């Protein structure tokens, strides 16, 4: 496990609003996240 | 000897709104001597319409 | 017209109570039968906070008294200030806990918590604007571990806006008085990270520091523990009880002290505490009340902030004259002390002010701090835990009242969660 | 005739409003019962027919513990039970809760209590907003009361006088956000808004009086003094007589740009005050000297781009004129090159009223100066780079989305001071 | 207002304190509770150079008494002015360093100096500004000496700027109260002179003279003797508590004086002393005053200014005193011997006057001079210790207490050095 | 059309010069790439890879390896960044006689190449130590070769002169004396610039206590940027680089001139004031200022270039110019009456994106030439005597490529410099 990054974490979740404690959990859980090509030269 | 000595004390239980504004003397009241004197009227809108 | 629900359960949190009552019937001025003997008319302006009424002048206090065994209760009933609570506001039954969180929290123990969600719905409905509730335990033990969580669990079920307010008397450092106090606190955190809008951490270790570095005291007794307890039990209530300038509520501290949802352990601290006979020598000036409500060796915790980063502070100020030196000597500290405040926030101090002085003093102060370095308390917790849980000890204890092996290593992560949750904000 | 409803939110409003009609009690003969122990006072106060003069405000608050004192001391009968609005929980230091969940159970209390004020007033010229921005209910339900402020009566005159959250110092922690999210609200719904500070006031108490130690009553003092000079001249007779919609058509050039600062010139102690002679010319110097002005910004660094002289008592034309043409020549202080005139003077020919228990001595001559600077925006943009560093992962705002508010007004209350941020220095170029 | 912590350490600097904070007491008006029964507002104004404000009237004083040994720690908090010192301004061990610089220094004098800066940043950061630091106490032992330089070591390092007044009790030539005491006189000589600004030097036996040939006493004691070491001490720094006619500090002494950032050890002495019988029968006067102000008989140090050269020589003055008599008087000292004075400084003589003396003197002054007879006061610990350190004595009681060889042969070195140093100004 | 070609020779010259390539890049107005979003210190490709004029040279790779990987690699073109194996160890014997040898063939080729490209160079513009080994042999070799080479073309050198008690290596003292009896007859103007005098203006005045080496840098790099100001940017009385030598240089071999910048402030103290044009002159000739330790009083002025730049009449200067004649102190010398020759560009002092300095509008950088360079001359001369005294350091260098004879025949030749920097000097009969 790569642990978890707890800062985007945190703010990914208040996106949609997790400020009760209880249903912070449930999005715990499934917000789980760790030359140009031709040039004329001269 | 005023803050070595403390004052008599019965103020320990009162709030900030009761030391700092006390009813003012009336003596101290000021007089409104540059102002408009009332016995004559006001320029009020004498149409009431 | 706000009021807070008191909820003592364990023996621990019957002899906190046993103080703070007691401490807050002088605040306000009630004599054990429960009339008024007071003085001043601010006294009885705001004791709807924590004392209801009845016939006369009788104020009956807001408390629901819980303990398995019904001992602890006794003593309390039959003691200086007991016939001041209601006697059916007592909830106890019979056998009790044995130190063992899985009784109390689901063997004997949610056999009671029916009849204290009863009585903690008949002192709040019983009541307009509630606050929110308020209880004092001991994670490491049995009630006040287990049905004191269950309790903290079924009253946010109902009352979901209220704030769920906790004292807990963390298992000390090294002092160790019950042997399976790791598991039960282990165990009884997971619920105080998910049902508490603001936990606070009393370690008793803590406590006999300041009553013998600070308060220089040859015998310090359960009485002076609880009493440090209660006066930081009062001084958070305090701008709901008295007049203020910067008045500050129990929720405009949470508010501006817990940064993100999660963390919400606070470090308690007291301020104009000096000793008997070096109580004539010391001046007490704001300046010298920010010094200690500040100096580790105060924190009421046994995790010194150094270790850490204050990710928040508070200061519920009690006094008359403060309102130029206190915000100058609380921005100066900010600025000297400048490594021990994070930076992702940019003032870090919430001040309060009540024109009310605690009786004696001229001025105290109330220091609720939210450093990281509390994930030292965890992480002890976790060494001590992982370390019976691995040659499984006692466990028979727990497995057998009705408890999977998962639910253990359940918590272990939690509890590891907080302690990485908290490191990355820092 | 010439009335104005000082409508004061918060526990800053309220603080400053004991203080304020404190001197309006004193100024006007109202002793604090209410009735007289002639007709300047019908701008404050009203009348019963019986000598109970009834003052012209409503006191609201969301939290109770301050409204009852006034409820309980001394102006206990001096003001009508029901202009005293008290809720039952406070704000608690946020904008959402001020704006959205409870503060909508009072403002039809507040605005009940409002039209009843309108209703008995004939020339309504102004409300007057006493507030402050660190606070729940001084941002939250502040900014709520303009928006159905503005429906019920249009173009009229709205004077903001708001607590500015203090740039070195502070005494919140969440009031950036505080900060941030009501001036969004209030900059459409405002017409001038005064610019005050803590820690700016708190300079000049203990510098340039000698009283060390000061409290918030020793502010509310200046405060009040203020206020009494801004609506001087509609009181009493004066040789240049200025208006409350004087004010906004002198000194806002832009609807944009409508936060004027504040100076009191005359702020010297009793003892200090009797050893020095306070000539006009003397007491104008004091106004623009950067350590007297009550917003920690230093002119320095914007331009003048208007001003509003005001004077009291015992001032002359020719001294006056002299004073505005001496400031002129300094090179110190910078006016904008569109702005070849920038001034206004009002003289009233009544002194300032002392008060016992003060702090000033008293006085024959006084400025209150109203003067919007470039300099302001020194002063957002320390207040956003301390906000956005903050925001860049989401600090505070779990006690604000999903309570009643969501994510992207955060996203555009920056965003609308970043177009502040970028519309000060389009006049100073 | 500036502001002045004073230290004491061991149970020389113990009772030095317990000698000297009842003069100032008795000078300033504080009684033995605290409270400031003075007479006159001129003791009031500048009670903040010394002892501190707390609420009642407490005039709590400012010092930070030490001691490795709980013994004399108590003979102060327990007599005549005891009850003044903050009880916990006191810290107090209870091992001892006994008249060892080793273990005073570096293992049981190392672990109560935490609890000493604990102390000491407490009450130096509640005054508005400090103008300095002082401390006294004895190089002849181990706890004045051990832990009063350990202390002098770290308070110079976190305040490199403040100003550093040390009363030094050297070892008396002829009788000697210590056989290990040349040991613990020159390793502390090399911790003080990197350390301080200015030291004064304290002789037990040259104190043993005045009381009995200028006080003539037949049982001169250490109270009898401490309270001449505290007459100096509360007369050099006057300018800072009370006003006069030409006022100074502990700066304008300190420029004057010392020339070389090494050369920093005086001549401490006090004018107006006589005996009990020439009680009603002298004229307290200027030249009763000068004439004895540099008299070697008058000297607080075993050193004779007849063998050596004065580099630099200073008075403050008290009273109500006209003062060309101590401007022709000084110039007269300076010019009827200048064998004794030196040729390439033009004027030698510092002068500052005071308006208040002490109670019980109507006009008193005290003596500070640097001069080349600091040397035979060094040469001579310089070879008493040299003596024994040859062969090999007491070493392992310096040794196996934790301090290596190499500092021993250090010590010698520096004060080599510095008697070098009042080699070239000799003549 | 103007153009001048850079070598920066050792850690010294190339990390100087990495603060050069960013001053000058800012200013003229090209992102690190060397894209624009012919110039007297830049080139110009078709596309528009605006590339730069230098040849970046170290034995040891590392410090331009740090060129060829950071921000500023897209620039100085590959063949430019010219490294080496390794061995650079403190020896001139190593960079002159031996891990020098196996460079100077491709350092001299690229020095043609662009050489080839402009359009008539007005000089080089070598940047190296004096203290060390590549900057003590490897930059003897470079002017030896350019002499013969670009025959005569103002070769200006800008240079580390070692400290008076501030050094790195303890073979420093030798280096520097076996580096003048080359770097001597070769290089038409030697900008001495020491280190330890720069760590006291980053202490007295830009009040930055703790100057590392990207600081002391900058300091050189505002320096370089006015010296070759007057060729890029116009102006009035501009000056340019064939005439730094003839306004500068008395006799043949006395072209060693100092440097100081004048308005060296901090980010925090231009509150509202701006030295004029008499204040940074008078703080030029100030005897702390100077960027080289060497009391400008113990020594005669012979000649200084006061290079303003930024707002600045034609005027002030002359008042401030003849002021600074009066001053009894500055004593300048019998055979030079005018001694003071000046300069004003017009673009303001630049700011490098995070520097110590703030936006100063005027600035004067004077090259003076005292006959005080003496005592620098005298104690290096000393500090090498001891050495030498007994071999100290000598087994090395004689291994390397040398004989226990070039160290006399240096020293014979820094005696001289003695001399001469002293008959110079003895007034006249
Ligand atoms: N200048 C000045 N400011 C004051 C005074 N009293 C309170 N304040 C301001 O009030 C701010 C704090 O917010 P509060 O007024 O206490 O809270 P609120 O506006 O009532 O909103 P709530 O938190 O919901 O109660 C501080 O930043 C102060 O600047 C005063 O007397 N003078
Ligand atoms: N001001 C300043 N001086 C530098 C810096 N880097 C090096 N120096 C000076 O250069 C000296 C040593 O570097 P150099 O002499 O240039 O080294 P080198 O010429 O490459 O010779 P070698 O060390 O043998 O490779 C030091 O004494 C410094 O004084 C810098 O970044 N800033
Ligand atoms: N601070 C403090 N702690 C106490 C006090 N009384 C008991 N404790 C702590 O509470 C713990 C015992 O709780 P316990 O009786 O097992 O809880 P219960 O069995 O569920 O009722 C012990 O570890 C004590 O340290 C007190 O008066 N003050
Ligand atoms: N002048 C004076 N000297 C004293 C007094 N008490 C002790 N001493 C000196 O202190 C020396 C002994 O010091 P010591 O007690 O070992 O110091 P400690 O290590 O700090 O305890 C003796 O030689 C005395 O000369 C006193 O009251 N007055
Ligand atoms: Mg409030
Ligand atoms: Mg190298």
């Amino acid at each position: 496990e790569l642990t978890r990054n707890y800062i985007a974490m945190n703010r990914g979740a208040v996106k949609a609003g997790l400020v009760t404690a209880r249903e912070n959990l449930h999005y715990r859980q499934l917000n789980d996240i760790r030359l140009p090509p031709n040039m004329t030269f001269g | 000897k005023q803050k070595w000595l403390p004052p008599p004390e019965a103020t320990l239980r009162e709030s900030i709104y009761t030391s700092s504004y006390p009813r003012p003397p009336a003596g101290a009241m000021s007089r409104r001597e540059h102002a408009i004197p009332v016995p004559p009227p006001r320029l009020q809108p004498v149409p009431h319409f | 017209m706000r009021e807070i629900v008191h909820l003592q359960a364990g023996q621990c949190g019957n002899q906190i109570g046993a103080k703070f009552w007691e401490v807050i019937s002088d605040e306000h001025g009630i004599d054990p039968t429960g009339t008024y003997h007071g003085d001043s008319d601010l006294q009885l302006e705001r004791i709807n906070v924590y004392y209801n009424e009845a016939t006369g002048g009788k104020y009956v206090p807001r408390a629901v008294l819980v303990d398995l065994e019904p001992g602890t209760m006794d003593s309390v009933r039959s003691g200086p200030f007991g016939q001041i609570f209601r006697p059916d506001n007592f909830v106890f039954g019979q056998s009790g806990a044995g130190n063992n969180w899985a009784k109390g929290h689901y063997t004997e123990g949610a056999e009671l918590v029916d009849s204290v969600l009863d009585v903690v719905r008949k002192e709040a409905e019983s009541c307009d604007c509630l606050q929110g509730f308020q209880l004092t335990h001991s994670l490491g033990g049995g009630t006040g571990s287990g049905m004191g969580t269950l309790l903290i669990s079924k009253i946010r079920e109902e009352y979901p806006d209220r704030i769920m307010n906790t004292f807990s008397v963390v298992p000390s450092p090294k002092v160790s008085d019950t042997v399976v106090e790791p598991y039960n606190a282990t165990l009884s955190v997971h619920q105080l990270v998910e049902n508490t809008d603001e936990t606070y951490c009393i370690d008793n270790e803590a406590l006999y520091d300041i009553c013998f570095r600070t308060l220089k005291l040859t015998t310090p007794t359960y009485g002076d523990l609880n009493h440090l307890v209660s006066a930081t039990m009062s001084g958070v209530t305090t701008c709901l009880r008295f007049p203020g300038q910067l008045n500050a509520d129990l929720r405009k501290l949470a508010v501006n002290m817990v940064p993100f949802p999660r963390l919400h352990f606070f470090m308690p601290g007291f301020a104009p505490l000096t000793s008997r006979g070096s109580q004539q020598y010391r001046a007490l000036t704001v300046p010298e009340l920010t010094q200690q409500m500040f100096d580790a060796k105060n924190m009421m915790a046994a995790c010194d902030p150094r270790h850490g980063r204050y990710l928040t502070v508070a200061a519920v100020f009690r006094g008359r004259m403060s309102m130029k030196e206190v915000d100058e000597q609380m921005l100066n500290v900010q600025n000297k002390n400048s490594s021990y405040f994070v930076e992702w926030i940019p003032n870090n101090v919430k001040t309060a002010v009540c024109d009310i002085p605690p009786r004696g003093l001229k001025m105290s102060a109330t220091f609720i701090g939210n450093s990281t370095a509390i994930q030292e308390l965890f992480k002890r917790i976790s060494e001590q835990f992982t370390a019976m849980f691995r040659r499984k000890a006692f466990l028979h204890w727990y497995t057998g009242e009705g408890m999977d092996e998962m639910e253990f290593t359940e918590a272990e992560s939690n509890m590891n969660d907080l302690v990485s949750e908290y490191q990355q904000y820092q | 005739m010439r009335e104005c409803i000082s409508v004061h939110v918060g526990q800053a409003g309220v603080q400053i409003g004991n203080a304020c009609w404190e001197l309006y009690c004193l100024e006007h003969g109202i002793q604090p019962d209410g009735q007289m122990p002639d007709d300047s006072f019908n701008t404050f106060f009203s009348e019963t027919g019986a000598g109970k003069h009834v003052p012209r405000a409503v006191f609201v608050d969301l939290e109770p513990t301050v409204i009852d004192e006034v409820r309980t001391g001394t102006y206990r009968q001096l003001f009508h039970p029901e202009q005293l609005i008290t809720g039952k929980e406070d704000a608690a230091n946020n904008y959402a809760r001020g704006h959205y969940t409870i503060g909508k159970e009072l403002i039809d209390l507040v605005l009940d209590r409002i039209r009843k004020l309108a209703d008995q007033c004939t020339g309504l010229q102004g409300f007057l907003i006493f507030h402050s921005f660190g606070g729940g209910t001084g941002s939250g339900f502040t900014s709520l009361l303009m928006e159905r402020l503005s429906v019920d009566y249009g173009k009229k005159s709205k004077l903001e006088f708001s607590i500015y959250p203090a740039p070195q110092v502070s005494t919140a922690v969440v009031e950036p956000y505080n900060s941030i999210l009501t001036t969004h609200t209030t900059l459409e719904h405002s017409d001038c808004a005064f610019m005050v500070d803590n820690e700016a006031i708190y300079d000049i108490c203990r510098r340039n009086l000698d009283i060390e130690r000061p409290t918030y009553t020793n502010l509310n003092r200046l405060i009040g003094q203020i206020v009494s000079s801004i609506t001087a001249s509609l009181r009493f007779d004066g040789a240049l007589n200025v208006d409350l919609t004087e004010f906004q058509t002198n000194l806002v050039p832009y609807p944009r740009i409508h936060f004027p600062l504040a100076t009191y010139a005359p702020v010297i102690s009793a003892e200090k005050a009797y050893h020095e002679q306070l000539s006009v010319a003397e007491i104008t110097n004091a106004c623009f000297e950067p350590a007297n002005q009550m917003v920690k910004c230093d002119p320095r660094h914007g331009k003048y781009m208007a001003c509003c002289l005001l004077y009291r008592g015992d001032v002359v034309p020719k001294d006056v004129n002299a004073a505005i043409a001496t400031i002129k020549t300094k090179r110190t202080i910078q006016f904008v090159d569109w702005c070849p005139t920038g001034f206004k003077v009002g003289i009233n020919y009544q002194p300032p009223t002392v008060v016992p228990g003060g702090d000033l001595a008293k006085v024959q001559r006084a400025v209150c100066m109203l003067s919007n600077t470039t300099a302001i925006a020194e002063a957002w943009a320390r207040l956003d780079h301390k906000f956005d560093l903050m925001y860049a992962k989401r600090a505070f705002v779990h006690w604000y989305v999903g309570e009643g508010m969501e994510e992207g007004e955060f996203s555009e209350a920056r965003e609308d001071m970043a177009a502040l941020e970028k519309d000060y220095e389009e006049v100073g170029m």
